[PDB]
């Protein structure tokens, strides 16, 4: 009974928005996981001795 | 009388301002008591009489002696409130608590509730000083002619659902005031029905009534007389029509 | 969606000459007129007036007043019509010099002022009596006269009483369009800042309240005109859904309400209290208080 | 006699409960005014 | 002192309750603001001063 | 809490926003969405006024004053102790007023009556805004608005008016005055007329609209009608406030000098300037 | 046929999001109208002579 | 703590969801405008 | 017996239990936050 | 104390809850502003100074 | 009791989804608050 | 220009809407990260 939208257009509009936002939520999840990955990497690197950030370059 | 303090800093100015505060207090009393002649005693939703009857007491009855031998009206009084009291009300409590609405049980435009409510004014018409009826159709009003404006008579009557229902026939006028109160309709259904001019907008090609839709124009209360109209019928009609701004809105277009 | 501001359809008929309730019909006129420019916003009948004794007194005296001021305007203008229509607003029948005190001014400007004021006196009081009588002849109440008396109270306080108490007709108002404005300003500036005249504040409160109230009342009565709320006398005696709806609007809005007669009682007071408080606040200016900002400081609504 | 429709018993019960609430209010208030008088006397 | 409950045979508890609720809240607010305007009891300025901030 | 006729109107509906949520009454009062909003805003503004005067240490209701930021603050938000309070109180006041209007609307459409009243109120909100929002923005700074003190907004009036000499010479001000006076006049006349009909001499019957029309035709030769007088007083008030808003929005934005120098365009018209006569010769 | 979500929970979720976002869109419309109002005001003020921003203060 | 679902038996959920949308968006703008005012916390 | 609302002692006890649950949760949060604000910046 | 539940035999949950929400939010905003009014207890400016920003 | 027309089952469902969204909101908000403490701390 | 509605006869709209959500969110982060990189256009 509740949740009943009489109008055809409003029903279509709330559906399409749901679909679009679902996709954007997937993308955000992916971006966030990548971000956590790289950032945790950097941080764990901060736990390392100072000679890690001193190393000579290979020029390449 | 400059620099003359009776005591402390109190001079004629202070005395006057304080006297004014006092007079004003008495005056608010007076006015908010004279605004009690109609509506009190306070009721509950049950129709009972409640404990909180206000902090201002209801005043002592006065008397209105009416013209044309219509009698004496006493306000505040029990006769006054009981005459204008509606009964057989199609309403249902929305909750046992107070301060919540009461839904219309059936068709409200008919059941006379809400914006469509009416009040039992007396089924005697409104009169001028001479005792002649106030509202006459323009044809009985001797000498009455359109002095300006768009003569609506004969124009179709568009309604809220944009559909058409009939044609205007006659104009009901306030002769002592020289103005048009109601307009009559020759409906498709073969019936005559009034509609207040304040609810009808005269266009060049038509008369628009955005209040109500077409299904309603037929169930409008009628008049027991085609030359006169009483206060009661006026309230019924006007309430019915005005209720369409709420109860026929699902039908209104444009 | 018809708001009832401008009348759509006009109608008319033989003029409504009057109601014979003890009125002297011979002192009444018999010619009327229709002027549709008004019919759009009101009745179009410029109906018969009553030509009575008090009315004749008033007309004669006030026309002498008007034309007296115009005479001095001319003399002050060099009789040059272009100067008249140039300095029309800057001209003035200024008030007597203080040297004369309350005596009959020994100058032309001064005595012309004095006489014009005598004429105004006669006119205003005649008109007040005319209100009383027109309401006594139709058998109505004298509320209109007791309201006008309030206006007269202020007007007197400004022209006649306050000066007598101060001993100078110099204190009274000049008869000009810009000079009486200058008079108001100089009156405030001489006596402190008039704002701090509590009775000035009250008269203001009631002016603003009168506007508040008339907008309220008018908008209401046009809102409930679709139920004939415009016909009020019949909703005091035979109450209908118009009055009920208006009352309940104001109840549900601000918790209190009025009746189709008590709102009229509220109006009669917000109106007259504009000039009752003003008269007092003007009397007390200079007779009881030479400065109002200091009175405030002393009385606690202004800081040290 | 009852201007509100109560009986003596409904009233007595309501009053016991109102009294409970009032005494709780007063109790907390006393605790607090005490703590204050200990923290910054005003007398 | 033994028949105070009879007050509810006089006043309606809804109104009384709302009234005293408003009353107490405003009373408390006013007393708090009073202290807050007296800088010897302004707990905020005090705690600033006592803790050196 | 109800009147003897308040019931058959206590029906659901007539709500711009919300629905069942908030369609109820608290005592006499109707509280919808906008009732909740106006209560919140009003209460907050009130408490902030009190805290502002508490910080100041003032507790006299007549000497309490919350003032706007300096003019140098310009149109930025300031510290609460130097204008932020005035600004928040302005926000809350405006929300409260607009919500009062919208509440009136909800009620007008539940009781099935026209929307003339919220319209009338809108002009007042417009003028308040002209004072505290628009005129500043156009003048460049919040500090040109008025303070929230009973006897200090009067000082703002005085100083703002003496900036341009005698404000009396502003013509839109003249019209505001005139319409205000005529409003009070018509109000008194209406009330007196009606009461004089309903409450006539002792021993006489009630009167009718015909007697009112006749009395005023007798007096001044014209009667406007029972509807026309309401129309009239309404329009008088509105045009007054209209002229009053027009008078202020043009004071320090289009005009900058004494207002007297405006009327000197009529003197200085070439065909009566040099004339030596009168006041200006 | 399209637009048909078999699941009860997903149907409820897309509906409630639509309702919430509708409300937020109303609020944004209001904020934007207020913003346009004030900003157009300021701008039209920039069209005015320089004496507008010179005016003395009333100290209040 | 587990019987809070009973609020939807009190208030219509449609209107409550719209109202939350409004409330939260308005709170967001309120704080953003609060922060924007301060130079230390403004980012533009 | 007496009910200006319709609820009998049963529904009343239920509703009250849930309301007090919510109240104690609110109060727990506020107590935690007050202790924190005391640590960071005492006010007595 | 045992019988406080009868409050809902007096008041309705709907109006009470509207009241509660309004009042609590109002109070919260009020106290937050009270604090932001003091150059102290204003977390924003405090942090601004602490971190030398 | 049911003032709005809903039963315990419907209400349980609706609450489940509401609190789903709520915990999502709080998650996103605590993330953003953390990042801001990173950018411009306030304690 | 008016017969573009025929694209929904080619591609299922459900998947297209999800895909647009993805594409647009990713484009947004792309540009924000592009702008964040530049000190002139970074706002933090
Ligand atoms: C330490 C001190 C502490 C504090 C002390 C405080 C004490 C408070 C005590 C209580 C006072 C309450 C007064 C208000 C009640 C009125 C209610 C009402 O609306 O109608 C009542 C009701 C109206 O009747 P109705 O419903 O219209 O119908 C009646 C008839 O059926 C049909 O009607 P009708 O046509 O036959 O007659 C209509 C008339 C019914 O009344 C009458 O007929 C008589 C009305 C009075 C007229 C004047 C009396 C005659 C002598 C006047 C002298 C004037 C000298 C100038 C030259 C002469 C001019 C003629 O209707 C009215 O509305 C009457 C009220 C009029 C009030 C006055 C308005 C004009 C005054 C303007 C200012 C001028 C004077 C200067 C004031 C300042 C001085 C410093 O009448 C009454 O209840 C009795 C009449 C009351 C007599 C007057 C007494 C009050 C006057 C107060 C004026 C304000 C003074 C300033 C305050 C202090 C400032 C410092
Ligand atoms: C109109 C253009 C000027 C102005 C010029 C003046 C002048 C001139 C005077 C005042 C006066 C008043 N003005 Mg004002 N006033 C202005 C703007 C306002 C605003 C506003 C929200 O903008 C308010 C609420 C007030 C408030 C007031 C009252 C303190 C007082 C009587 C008004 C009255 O009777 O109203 C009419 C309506 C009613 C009768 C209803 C009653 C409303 C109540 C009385 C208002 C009180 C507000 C309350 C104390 C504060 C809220 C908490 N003014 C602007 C800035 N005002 C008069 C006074 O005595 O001041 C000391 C006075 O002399
Ligand atoms: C700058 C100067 C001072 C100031 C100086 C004064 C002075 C001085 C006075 C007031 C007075 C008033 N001022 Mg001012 N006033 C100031 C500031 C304000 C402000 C403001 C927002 O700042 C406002 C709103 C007001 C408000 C008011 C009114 C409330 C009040 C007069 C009401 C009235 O009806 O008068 C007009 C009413 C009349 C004169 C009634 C006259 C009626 C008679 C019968 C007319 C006869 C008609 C005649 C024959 C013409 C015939 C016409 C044809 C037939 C058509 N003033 C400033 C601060 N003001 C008055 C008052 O009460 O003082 C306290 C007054 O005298
Ligand atoms: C209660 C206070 C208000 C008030 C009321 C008031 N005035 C009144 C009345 C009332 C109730 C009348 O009954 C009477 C009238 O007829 O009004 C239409 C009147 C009146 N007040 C008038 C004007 C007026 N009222 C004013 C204001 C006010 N009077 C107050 C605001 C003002 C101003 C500026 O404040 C003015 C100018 C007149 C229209 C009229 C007084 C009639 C009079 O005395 O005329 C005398 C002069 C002549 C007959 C000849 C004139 C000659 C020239 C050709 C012009
Ligand atoms: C045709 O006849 C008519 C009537 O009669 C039918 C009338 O009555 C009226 C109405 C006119 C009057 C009553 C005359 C008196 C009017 C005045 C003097 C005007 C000035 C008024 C006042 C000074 C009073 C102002 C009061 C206000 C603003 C109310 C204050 C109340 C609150 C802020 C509380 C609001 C509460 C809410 C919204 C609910 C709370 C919510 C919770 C959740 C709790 C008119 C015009 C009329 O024309
Ligand atoms: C300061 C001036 C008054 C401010 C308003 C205070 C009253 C209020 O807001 O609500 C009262 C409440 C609000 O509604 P209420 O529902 O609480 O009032 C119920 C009133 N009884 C019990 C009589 C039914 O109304 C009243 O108390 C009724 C009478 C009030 C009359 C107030 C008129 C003041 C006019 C001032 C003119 C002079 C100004 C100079
Ligand atoms: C400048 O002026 C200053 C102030 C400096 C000096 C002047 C001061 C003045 C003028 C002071 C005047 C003081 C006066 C006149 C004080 C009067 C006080 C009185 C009369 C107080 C009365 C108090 C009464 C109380 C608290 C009653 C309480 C009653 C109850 C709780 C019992 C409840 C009643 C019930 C239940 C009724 C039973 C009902 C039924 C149906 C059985
Ligand atoms: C100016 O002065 C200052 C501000 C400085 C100082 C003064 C400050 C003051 C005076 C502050 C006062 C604060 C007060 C009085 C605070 C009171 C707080 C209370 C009483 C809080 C109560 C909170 C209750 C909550 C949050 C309850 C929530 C409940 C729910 C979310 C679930 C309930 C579920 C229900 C009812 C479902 C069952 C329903 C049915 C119909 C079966
Ligand atoms: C210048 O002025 C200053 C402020 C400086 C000094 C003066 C201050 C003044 C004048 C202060 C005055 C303070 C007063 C008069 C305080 C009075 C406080 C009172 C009387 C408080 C009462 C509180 C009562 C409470 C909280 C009761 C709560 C009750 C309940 C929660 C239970 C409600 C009832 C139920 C559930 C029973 C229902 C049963 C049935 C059968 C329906
Ligand atoms: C076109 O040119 C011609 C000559 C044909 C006609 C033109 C006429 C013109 C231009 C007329 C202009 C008239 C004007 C501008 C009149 C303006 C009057 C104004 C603005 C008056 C304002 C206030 C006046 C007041 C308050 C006067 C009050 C006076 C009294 C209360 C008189 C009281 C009695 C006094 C002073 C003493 C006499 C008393 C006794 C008992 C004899
Ligand atoms: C002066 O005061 C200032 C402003 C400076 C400081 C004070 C600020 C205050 C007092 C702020 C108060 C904030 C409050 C009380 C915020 C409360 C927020 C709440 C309770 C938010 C609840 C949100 C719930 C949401 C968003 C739930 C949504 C659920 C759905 C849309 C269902 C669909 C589910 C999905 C999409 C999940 C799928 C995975
Ligand atoms: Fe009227």
């Amino acid at each position: 009974n509740y949740s009943h939208e009489p109008n055809a257009v409003i029903n279509l509009r709330v559906w399409a928005l749901g679909q679009m936002v679902w996709g954007a939520f997937l993308a955000a999840v992916g971006v966030v996981v990548v971000i956590c990955l790289l950032v945790g990497t950097y941080l764990a690197g901060l736990l390392l001795p100072e000679q890690s950030k001193q190393a000579p370059s290979p020029y390449g | 009388m400059v620099g003359v303090n009776f005591f402390g800093d109190f001079d004629l100015a202070s005395l006057a301002i304080w006297s004014f505060w006092g007079f004003l207090a008495f005056l608010i009393y007076y006015l908010q008591t004279e605004n009690m002649r109609e509506g009190y005693p306070l009721e509950m939703e049950d129709g009972s009489v409640a404990p909180n009857q206000g902090l201002f007491p209801v005043p002592k009855p006065k008397t209105f002696k009416l013209p044309n031998g219509r009698g004496e009206i006493v306000m505040p009084s029990a006769e006054n409130e009981a005459a204008h009291r509606r009964n057989d009300l199609a309403l249902a409590r929305t909750s046992v608590s107070e301060g919540f609405p009461h839904a219309p049980t059936g068709n409200a435009l008919v059941d006379g509730v809400g914006p469509a409510s009416w009040v039992p004014r007396r089924d005697e018409p409104e009169l001028d000083a001479h005792g002649h009826n106030k509202i006459m159709p323009m044809a009985l009003a001797k000498g009455f002619n359109v002095t300006a404006g768009r003569d609506p008579r004969g124009l179709p009557v568009q309604a809220a659902d944009l559909e058409v229902v009939g044609r205007v026939s006659e104009l009901w006028v306030d002769v002592p005031e020289q103005m048009v109160r109601y307009l009559e309709i020759d409906l498709n259904s073969g019936k005559k029905r009034l509609v207040p001019m304040t609810l009808a907008k005269i266009w060049a090609d038509r008369v628009r009534v955005n209040a109500i839709a077409s299904d309603s124009f037929e169930n409008i209360p009628a008049t027991r007389s085609a030359s006169e109209v009483t206060k009661l019928e006026e309230d019924k009609i006007s309430g019915y029509v005005a209720g369409g701004w709420l109860y026929d809105a699902d039908k209104r277009k444009r | 969606e018809y708001q009832n501001i401008f009348t759509q359809v006009q109608v008319g008929g033989a003029p409504e000459m009057g109601l014979v309730e003890g009125v002297d019909l011979s002192n009444r006129t018999k010619g009327t007129t229709n002027w549709t420019l008004l019919g759009w916003f009101g009745n179009a009948q410029i109906g018969p007036i009553y030509l009575g004794g008090w009315g004749t007194v008033s007309l004669i005296s006030g026309v002498l007043w008007f034309m007296t001021i115009g005479a001095w305007f001319w003399y002050e203008a060099g009789f040059n019509p272009a100067v008249f229509m140039r300095d029309l607003f800057y001209l003035s029948l200024d008030a007597p010099d203080a040297k004369y005190g309350l005596g009959v001014p020994r100058d032309a400007e001064g005595i012309m002022w004095f006489i014009a004021s005598f004429f105004m006196f006669v006119a205003v009081w005649s008109w007040w009596i005319r209100t009383y009588t027109r309401a006594a002849a139709l058998g109505m109440g004298k509320h209109t006269a007791w309201a006008f008396l309030s206006a007269i109270w202020l007007w007197m306080v400004l022209g006649f009483i306050r000066p007598i108490l101060m001993g100078s007709w110099s204190e009274a108002v000049p008869y000009g369009i810009f000079t009486h404005l200058d008079w108001t300003n100089n009156f405030s500036l001489t006596y402190g800042n008039l704002f701090y005249n509590p009775f000035h504040g009250l008269s203001i409160a009631f002016l603003y309240g009168s506007a508040l109230l008339f907008a309220m009342h008018g908008a209401t009565i046009l809102a409930v005109s679709r139920f004939g709320g415009d016909r009020e006398l019949e909703q005091i005696v035979d109450r209908g859904t118009a009055a009920e709806r208006a009352a309940l609007f104001w109840r549900w809005t601000m918790g209190f309400n009025a009746t189709m007669e008590g709102i009229h009682r509220w109006a009669w007071w917000f109106g007259v209290l504009v000039t009752l408080t003003g008269g007092i606040g003007i009397l007390l200016s200079g007779t009881v208080v030479d400065n109002w900002y200091v009175w405030a400081q002393v009385h606690g609504y202004a800081p040290v | 006699l009852s201007f509100t429709g109560l009986s003596d018993e409904q009233a007595q019960e309501l009053h016991s409960v109102y009294m409970s609430g009032l005494w709780l209010f007063v109790t907390i208030a006393v605790i607090a005014h005490i703590a204050v008088y200990i923290w910054r006397p005003w007398l | 002192m033994s028949k105070f409950y009879k007050i509810w045979q006089v006043f309606d508890p809804r109104r009384v309750f709302v009234a005293q609720g408003v009353f107490l809240f405003l009373l408390a607010v006013m007393i708090h603001l009073i202290l807050l305007s007296k800088p010897d009891y302004n707990w905020l300025d005090v705690g600033t001063a006592k803790y050196g901030r | 809490a109800l009147l003897s006729f308040e019931r058959k109107y206590r029906v659901p509906g007539g709500t711009l926003v919300g629905g069942n949520l908030f369609d109820f009454w608290v005592g006499p009062f109707y509280v919808g969405f906008f009732g909740v909003t106006t209560f919140f805003f009003a209460a907050l503004g009130t408490l902030l006024i009190l805290y502002g005067t508490a910080m100041e240490g003032v507790w006299n209701p007549q000497l309490i004053s919350i003032e706007p930021p300096s003019v140098e603050n310009g149109l930025a938000f300031a510290p609460l102790a130097e204008g932020g309070l005035w600004q928040l109180i302005t926000i809350c006041a405006l929300g409260a007023f607009i919500s009062w209007a919208l509440r009136e609307v909800e009620i007008c459409r539940k009781l099935g009556i026209g929307l003339h009243i919220p319209f009338a109120f809108s002009f007042a909100i417009l003028a308040y805004a002209v004072l505290v929002v628009f005129r500043p923005l156009l003048m460049g700074s919040w500090g040109y608005a008025f303070p929230y003190g009973i006897w200090t907004h009067l000082d703002w009036v005085s100083n703002t008016g003496y900036t341009y000499g005698n404000f009396h010479y502003n013509p839109a001000h003249m019209l505001g005055i005139s319409f205000f006076f005529t409003t009070a006049l018509a109000l008194a006349l209406h009330g007196a007329l009606v009461l004089s009909a309903a409450n006539p001499e002792k021993g006489q019957e009630m009167k009718t609209a015909d007697h009112e029309d006749t009395f005023f035709r007798d007096l001044v030769g014209y009667s406007i009608g029972t509807l026309g007088i309401h129309r009239l007083g309404l329009l008088l008030a509105l045009m007054a406030v209209f002229w009053s808003a027009v008078c202020m929005i043009i004071t320090g934005t289009i005009w900058f000098d004494q207002w007297s120098n405006w009327w000197y365009w009529w003197v200085e018209l070439p065909w009566w300037v040099d004339i030596p006569g009168g006041v200006n010769g």
